[PDB]
C-alpha cells in the first residue's frame, strides 16, 4: 500500500507551507551584516601577521 | 630552541616507522573487487577461499588475497564504487542460469571513468545448470539477437562475445572464466590474472609498460 | 586501572651495586616514557633517570651520570634502573615514575609505592616555607621559584605540583602550572609567570594534610617542600 | 734564442671529442639535475625510485667532472691540476662511471626479477634490499677503481711546459698491466654487458607470452638502452685492451691512445641517457616533475 | 734516471746551445720515431749529432718504463 | 486524489516561495566590495598517509586535526609541529567520515561498515580505544557530527539520519524524508537544528529534538555531496556532483544562490564556510579546490596544490587556517 506514505507526504508538506517565511530581501540582508560584523576577526578572508600566525 | 617537545617529536617518528612498517605489510596484499548481481556466485567464490562491505582474506602460493564483496549493499553505487578504486583487479561475476541486469551492470562498471584501466576477470559462473538451461530453455528468448545454434558451447561463447564487446579501450584486458559450480581452481586463475596485473604494474613503476 | 610496584631494595653493603625493577601493568606501557625519582627520608625529592619509548632517549643525573643504568623491556612491562658502586648519598626510597609525551598529555601522571635501598645551568627549586599550619574549610596559597624561567617561547611554562600524604606516594595535582589533572577535585589551581609561582587551594579538608612539591620540566630538579597541618 | 720553435700539435680527430664532451655535459646535467629531484627523498619511499636515484646521482657526479677531462683533452693529454688530484679526479670518475656500469646492470637485475619472481618480490623487495644492492655495486666500482686509486702518477722529464696523468707498471715480470687490464674489462665491462643482454632477453621473453604483460614498448626501451650501451662501451673496452696488450715499443699504439679519449667521449653518451629513457618510459613522468 | 745520463751525454757539447740542444730533445711524449722532427729542425754539426743520440736514449728510456697514457683509464 | 492534494500542495508551496522572492542576492550585493583576488599558500603537510583520505575534521582547540584514510589508519595531527600525536588502526579501511569530538575527548569515524565507531582519546591507559560502536544503519555511513561528548547524529547512505546517545549507542531520534541517500551533515552553531545532503538534489532542514523537517529545499540536478552550515545557522551551502554549489536560507525556505563557472564540469567533494562566512571552500574532483564569494558566487581563487581528487575540506574554529586532504595521501593546512 502507498495511500498512508503519500499522507505522511502531503501532511509533512502542509506543515512546510503553514510555517511562516520571510522575504528574500530580509535573510539576504541579515547574511550581508553578519558577514560584515565579523569581517575584522577572519584570519582565512583578511591577512594575518607572521607574529600571531598559529602556522608560521 | 626545541623545548622538552623533543620527546613529542620521537613519538612522531615512533608513529612513522610503525606506519611504515605497516604500510609496507599492507602492500603486500592483493586488493580484489569481488562484484557481480544478486545470487551471481560471489557467496560461492568466498566461500571456496576456505575461510555492509565484506573484506573476505584467503592467501594461496605466497600471495595474500582479500576480497572486498560490496554486493551486500543497497545503495547508488555511483557514490561509492570509488572507494574501490586502485585494486588489483575485479571479480565480477555472473550467472548464466538467469541476465540483462548483469549486462548492464558490466558495461556500466567495465567501463566506469575508475576502472577504465583495471583488469576485470569475469567468471561466468554457474555452468553445469545453465548446460541444462541451454537444452531445456532456448537461449534466443534471453538474447533476440542471438544468430546462432542452441547446442552449449557455441552458446557460451555468444554470451562471451556479448560480455566482451563493452570493453570500449585497448588498455585493458578481460579474462573470462567458467565456475562450473565446482570451482577448486579459481584460485589459479585469479593468481595467474593478478600475477600479470603486478607484473604489469612492476612494469609500468619500470617504465617498462 | 594503572600500577607500579618496584622491587630490589633493601640493605646494601657500601661500594656494592644492584638493579631495581619497575613492574609496569594496567597501560600500555610500551608508549610511555617512563622515570625513575627517589626520595631521601628526610630530604626532598630528586631527579635520577630518565627513558624514553621505544629506549631511543635516556638521561642521568649529575651526582649519577655515568654510574647508574636504566633499561626497559617493553614486553615483559618492567623498567629497570642498575645502580652500580652505591655510596652514602644514595639510600633513599626510589619511585618509578610513569609519563608520555605529546600536546596535551600529561607527565609524570603516576607514581609507584617505593622501594627503600639504605647504605652503610642546572635550575634549582627552592620553597620559602617548610610548612605552614592549615584549617578545613580555609584558603591558602602554597608557592616555590625557580632559578630560570620556565615559560617557553611556545607559551608553555613546565611547571608541575606533587602533593606527598602521609604514608603514601606522590601524586599529580597540576601539569604545566595551569593544567589540572584528571582525577583530582577542582578545589584545587595553579598560576604564576616567569620565575614566580603559586599554588591556590581553597575549601581545604584532611585528604589535602601532606607535603606539597614543585618540578620544572623545561630541561634535563624538585623543590624542597611544604608541609600542610592542622 | 729565449725560444727555438713552437707549434699547436696535430690536434688528431679524437681531440675534437670536446664537442662530444660539451654536449654530452649540456644535455646530461639539466636531465640529472631535475631526475635526481624527482627520485629524491620526496620518491624515495618508493623502491623503484632509489635505483634510478642511485644511478642518476653517479651520472650526476660523472658529469659534474666533466670540466676536468675536457680542460686536459683541450689541452692535449696535459694534466693541469695538483699531482695528488691526477690520483683521485680521473678515480674518481672511474668509480662513478663503473658504479653507473653496475647500476645499469642492477637495475636489469631488479627489472629481472620483478618479470621472473613477482611473488618471491614484495617479500624482500624494500628500502632496504635496494640501498644493499647499490653499496653492493658501489663497493665493486670501488674494488676495480682501487688500482687505479694506488698507481696512478704523473712523471715527465725534460718536459716542463706539459705533465701527463699516466700510469706506471715499474716492477717484475708480473703481469702488473696486463693483469688490471683483463680484470677491468672482464668485471666491469663483459659481466655487465653480458648480464645486460641475457636479462633484457629472458624479460622480453617473458613478458610477451601471456598476452597481457605483451608491449612493444618494453621491446622498444631495452633495444634502446642495450643499443647505446654496446655501441658507446665497445670501443672504450677494445681501446683499452689494445692499449695494454701493445708492446711499449708500438708499432701501431699512437693513434690507439688518442682513440681512447674519442672512446671515453663516446661511452659518456650512455650514463647521459639513461635519464632519458627513464623520463620517456615511465608513467608520464610530469606529475612528479612539478609536484615537487 | 736517465735524466743525469742525458745531462752528462750533453756534456760532450762545446757550447751552451749545443749543450741545450738535448735539453729539449729529451722529451718523453708518446709520439712514434721522432727522427722526423730530429730532420724537421735546423742547427750545427754539432746539434745535429746530439739531437739524434739524445732522442733515440729518450725513447729507450720512456719505452723501457712502461708509461701509458689513460685518460679514464 | 491524494496525488492531485499532493500536487496542489507542491504548487502552493512554490507559489508562496515565489511571493516571498521580492529580490536575489545579486542585485542587492551591487555595492558590496568584494573580496578580491585570494592567494593563499601552504603552511604545512601531513604526509604520513599511504592511501586515498577521504575525510579531515579540525579541532575546536584549532590544533588537532583528524584525518581518515584508505591505509586503515586514523591519525591524530599537530597542525602546528606536523607531529603524529596518535595513531588508530581502524577495524575496517573502508571509511569517508570523521569527527572531532567539540572537547576534543573524544574521536569519531565510519564509513562502508555501516557503523560510526567513536573512539576515547584521553584515556587513562595512554592508547587510543574505542568507547563504542554505532550500529543500526542500512546503509554506509557518509558523515557524523559532534552536538557534545554524549550526542552525535550520523549521515547514511539509506536515505536516514539518526541522532545517538553514545552512552547508551541507541537511535535518541531517527531522520526520515530524503528520497536518495544521504552524503552529508552539518550542525548549527546554536545546535538546535541541523541539515542533511542526499542524492536526491534535495537539502532539507531537521529539529533535533523532535526530528521533524522543517523546511526543505530543492532546486539541485544532481547528487548533493557536502553541505556546511553558515556561520549564523540562518543559511547553509550544498555542494553537488553537477560542478554547482547552491546557498540555501532558512528562513527565506527557498534557493538564494548557486556557485556555477563553465569552467568545471566535476562535482564538489567537501564544503565549508570561513570563520566570517564570506568564503565558501569547496573540494573538487579536478585535483583543485576553489574559494567562493558566498554573497556574490565570485572564484576569489584556487587551491590547487594535490595530484588526485581533493575529497575533504574543514576549517579552524579560530579561523585560521583550513586543511585539505585529499587522494594523494597527503594533507595541506593553507592560509
Amino acid at each position: 500500500a502507498s495511500i498512508a506514505q503519500a499522507r505522511k507526504l502531503v501532511e509533512q508538506l502542509k506543515m512546510e507551507a503553514n510555517i511562516d517565511r520571510i522575504k528574500v530581501s530580509k535573510a539576504a540582508a541579515d547574511l550581508m551584516a553578519y558577514c560584515e560584523a565579523h569581517a575584522k576577526e577572519d584570519p582565512l578572508l583578511t591577512p594575518v601577521p607572521a607574529s600571531e600566525n598559529p602556522f608560521r | 630552541l626545541s623545548a622538552e617537545e623533543r620527546a613529542a617529536l620521537e613519538r612522531s617518528k615512533a608513529i612513522e616507522k610503525n606506519l611504515k612498517e605497516d604500510g609496507i605489510s599492507a602492500a603486500k596484499d592483493v586488493k580484489l573487487l569481488l562484484l557481480g548481481a544478486d545470487n551471481s556466485g560471489k557467496s560461492t567464490i568466498v566461500k571456496q577461499m576456505k575461510i555492509g562491505i565484506v573484506e573476505t582474506h584467503f592467501t594461496f602460493k605466497n600471495l595474500h588475497f582479500r576480497l572486498f564483496d560490496v554486493g551486500g549493499q543497497r545503495s547508488e553505487r555511483k557514490k561509492w564504487i570509488h572507494c574501490f578504486e586502485d585494486v588489483t583487479a575485479i571479480i565480477f561475476c555472473v550467472d548464466l542460469s538467469d541476465m540483462h541486469e548483469s549486462l548492464m551492470l558490466f558495461d556500466s562498471i567495465c567501463n566506469n571513468k575508475f576502472f577504465i584501466d583495471t583488469s576485470i576477470i569475469l567468471f561466468l559462473n554457474k555452468k553445469d545448470l545453465f548446460g541444462e538451461k541451454i537444452k531445456k530453455s532456448p537461449l534466443t528468448i534471453c538474447f533476440p539477437e542471438y544468430t546462432g545454434p542452441n547446442t552449449y558451447e557455441d552458446a557460451a561463447a555468444y554470451i562471451q562475445a556479448q560480455f566482451e564487446s563493452k570493453n570500449r579501450s585497448p588498455n585493458k584486458e578481460i579474462y573470462c572464466h567458467m565456475t562450473c559450480a565446482t570451482d577448486t581452481n579459481n584460485a589459479q586463475v585469479i593468481f595467474d590474472a593478478v600475477t600479470d596485473i603486478i607484473i604489469a604494474n612492476n612494469l609500468r613503476g619500470c617504465g617498462l609498460y | 586501572d594503572v600500577q607500579l610496584v618496584e622491587s630490589g631494595g633493601g640493605l646494601v653493603q657500601p661500594g656494592g651495586s644492584r638493579k631495581l625493577s619497575c613492574s609496569a601493568s594496567g597501560f600500555a606501557f610500551s608508549s610511555f616514557g617512563m622515570h625513575w625519582v627517589r626520595q631521601a627520608p628526610e630530604k626532598g625529592l630528586e631527579w635520577v633517570a630518565y627513558i624514553s619509548s621505544g629506549s631511543g632517549t635516556i638521561y642521568y643525573a649529575d651526582t649519577v651520570k655515568g654510574r647508574f643504568t636504566i633499561s626497559r623491556d617493553d614486553p615483559k612491562n618492567t623498567l629497570f634502573l642498575q645502580m652500580t658502586s652505591l655510596r652514602s648519598e644514595d639510600t633513599a626510597m626510589y619511585y618509578c615514575v610513569r609519563s608520555i609525551y605529546y600536546y596535551g598529555s600529561s607527565p609524570f601522571d603516576f607514581w609507584g609505592q617505593g622501594t627503600t635501598l639504605t647504605v652503610s645551568s642546572d635550575i634549582v627549586m627552592t620553597q620559602a616555607t617548610s610548612s605552614v599550619p592549615v584549617t578545613p574549610g580555609e584558603s591558602v596559597s602554597i608557592s616555590c621559584r625557580s632559578s630560570k624561567s620556565l615559560l617557553h617561547s611556545n607559551g608553555n611554562t613546565y611547571l608541575y605540583w606533587f602533593l606527598q600524604r602521609p604514608g603514601q606516594s606522590p601524586q599529580l595535582l597540576i601539569y604545566r602550572m595551569s593544567n589540572l589533572a584528571s582525577g583530582v577535585p577542582d578545589r584545587f589551581s595553579g598560576s604564576g609567570s616567569g620565575t614566580a609561582f603559586t599554588l591556590t587551594i581553597s575549601r581545604l579538608e584532611a585528604e589535602d594534610v601532606g607535603v606539597y612539591y614543585c618540578m620544572q620540566h623545561l630541561e634535563y630538579t624538585f623543590g624542597a617542600g611544604t608541609k600542610l597541618e592542622l | 734564442p729565449a725560444d727555438g720553435i713552437h707549434l699547436p700539435k696535430r690536434q688528431p680527430g679524437d681531440v675534437a671529442a670536446l664537442i662530444i664532451y660539451s654536449v654530452v655535459f649540456l644535455v646530461g646535467v639539466p636531465g640529472n639535475a631535475l631526475v635526481v629531484w624527482v627520485t629524491a627523498f620526496e620518491a624515495r619511499r618508493a623502491v623503484n625510485a632509489i635505483w634510478f636515484l642511485n644511478l642518476a646521482v653517479a651520472d650526476l657526479l660523472s658529469c659534474l667532472a666533466l670540466p676536468v677531462l675536457f680542460t686536459t683533452v683541450l689541452n692535449h693529454n696535459y694534466w693541469y691540476f695538483d699531482a695528488t688530484a691526477c690520483i683521485v679526479l680521473p678515480s674518481l670518475i672511474l668509480l662513478n662511471m663503473y658504479a653507473s656500469i653496475l647500476l645499469l646492470a642492477t637495475i636489469s637485475a631488479d627489472r629481472f626479477l620483478l618479470v621472473f619472481k613477482p611473488i618471491w618480490c614484495q617479500k624482500v623487495r624494500g628500502t632496504g634490499l635496494a640501498w644493499m644492492a647499490c653499496g653492493v655495486a658501489w663497493v665493486l666500482a670501488l674494488l676495480l677503481t682501487i688500482p687505479s686509486f694506488v698507481y696512478r702518477e704523473a712523471y715527465k722529464d725534460f718536459y716542463s711546459e706539459h705533465t701527463v696523468c699516466g700510469i706506471n707498471y715499474g716492477g717484475g715480470s708480473f703481469p702488473k698491466e696486463k693483469a688490471v687490464a683483463i680484470l677491468r674489462l672482464m668485471v666491469g665491462f663483459v659481466l655487465p654487458l653480458l648480464t645486460l643482454n641475457i636479462c633484457y632477453t629472458f624479460l622480453l621473453l617473458r613478458t610477451w607470452s601471456r598476452k597481457a604483460t605483451r608491449s612493444t614498448k618494453t621491446l622498444k626501451v631495452v633495444m634502446a638502452v642495450v643499443i647505446c650501451f654496446f655501441i658507446f662501451w665497445l670501443p672504450y673496452q677494445v681501446t683499452g685492451v689494445m692499449i695494454a696488450w701493445l708492446p711499449p715499443s708500438s708499432p701501431t699504439l699512437k693513434r690507439v691512445e688518442k682513440l681512447n679519449s674519442l672512446c671515453v667521449s663516446l661511452a659518456y653518451i650512455n650514463c647521459c641517457v639513461n635519464p632519458i629513457i627513464y623520463v620517456m618510459a615511465g608513467q608520464g613522468f610530469h606529475g612528479r616533475l612539478l609536484r615537487s | 734516471t736517465l735524466q743525469k745520463k742525458i745531462e752528462e751525454i750533453a756534456a760532450k757539447y762545446k757550447h751552451s746551445v749545443v749543450k741545450k740542444c738535448c735539453y729539449d730533445g729529451a722529451c718523453v711524449n708518446n709520439d712514434e720515431t721522432c727522427e722526423q722532427r730530429a730532420a724537421r729542425i735546423s742547427l750545427g754539426p754539432r746539434c745535429i749529432k746530439a739531437f739524434t743520440e739524445c732522442c733515440v736514449v729518450a725513447s729507450q728510456l720512456r719505452a723501457n718504463i712502461s708509461h701509458k697514457d689513460m685518460q679514464l683509464g | 486524489q491524494l496525488r492531485q492534494e499532493a500536487e496542489q500542495l507542491k504548487n502552493q508551496i512554490r507559489d508562496a516561495r515565489k511571493a516571498c522572492a521580492d529580490a536575489t542576492l545579486s542585485q542587492i550585493t551591487n555595492n558590496i566590495d568584494p573580496v578580491g583576488r585570494i592567494q593563499m599558500r601552504t603552511r604545512r603537510t601531513l604526509r604520513g598517509h599511504l592511501a586515498k583520505i577521504y575525510a579531515m575534521h579540525w579541532g575546536t582547540d584549532s590544533r588537532l586535526l583528524v584525518s581518515a584514510s584508505q591505509d586503515g589508519k586514523l591519525i591524530i595531527w599537530d597542525s602546528y609541529t606536523t607531529n603524529k600525536v596518535h595513531a588508530i588502526p581502524l577495524r575496517s579501511s573502508w571509511v569517508m567520515t570523521c569527527a572531532y569530538a567539540p572537547s576534543g575527548n573524544y574521536v569519531a569515524c565510519g564509513g562502508l561498515d555501516n557503523i560510526c565507531s567513536i573512539y576515547n582519546l584521553k584515556t587513562r591507559e595512554g592508547n587510543v580505544r574505542v568507547s563504542r560502536e554505532l550500529a543500526g544503519h542500512t546503509g554506509y555511513l557518509s558523515c557524523c557530527r559532534f552536538l557534545d561528548d554524549n550526542q552525535i547524529v550520523t549521515s547514511s547512505g539509506d536515505t536516514t539520519c539518526a541522532l545517538w546517545d553514545i552512552e547508551t549507542g541507541q537511535q535518541t531520534t531517527t531522520f526520515t524524508g530524503h528520497t536518495g541517500d544521504v552524503m552529508s551533515l552539518s550542525l548549527a552553531p546554536d545546535t538546535r537544528l541541523f541539515v542533511s545532503g542526499a542524492c536526491d538534489a534535495s537539502a532539507k532542514l531537521w529539529d533535533v529534538r523532535e526530528g521533524m523537517c522543517r523546511q526543505t529545499f530543492t532546486g539541485h540536478e544532481s547528487d548533493i555531496n557536502a553541505i556546511c552550515f553558515f556561520p549564523n545557522g540562518n543559511a547553509f551551502a550544498t555542494g553537488s556532483d553537477d560542478a554547482t554549489c547552491r546557498l540555501f536560507d532558512l528562513r527565506a525556505d527557498q534557493e538564494l544562490m548557486t556557485y556555477s563557472h563553465d569552467n568545471i564540469i566535476c562535482g564538489i567533494t567537501s564544503v565549508s564556510f570561513s570563520k566570517s562566512g564570506r568564503l565558501l571552500l569547496a573540494g573538487y574532483d579536478d585535483f583543485n579546490c576553489n574559494v567562493w564569494d558566498a554573497l556574490k558566487a565570485d572564484r576569489a581563487g584556487v587551491l590547487a596544490g594535490h595530484d588526485n581528487r581533493v575529497s575533504c575540506l574543514g576549517v579552524t574554529d579560530d579561523g585560521m587556517a583550513v586543511a585539505t586532504g585529499s587522494w594523494d595521501s597527503f594533507l595541506k593546512i593553507w592560509n
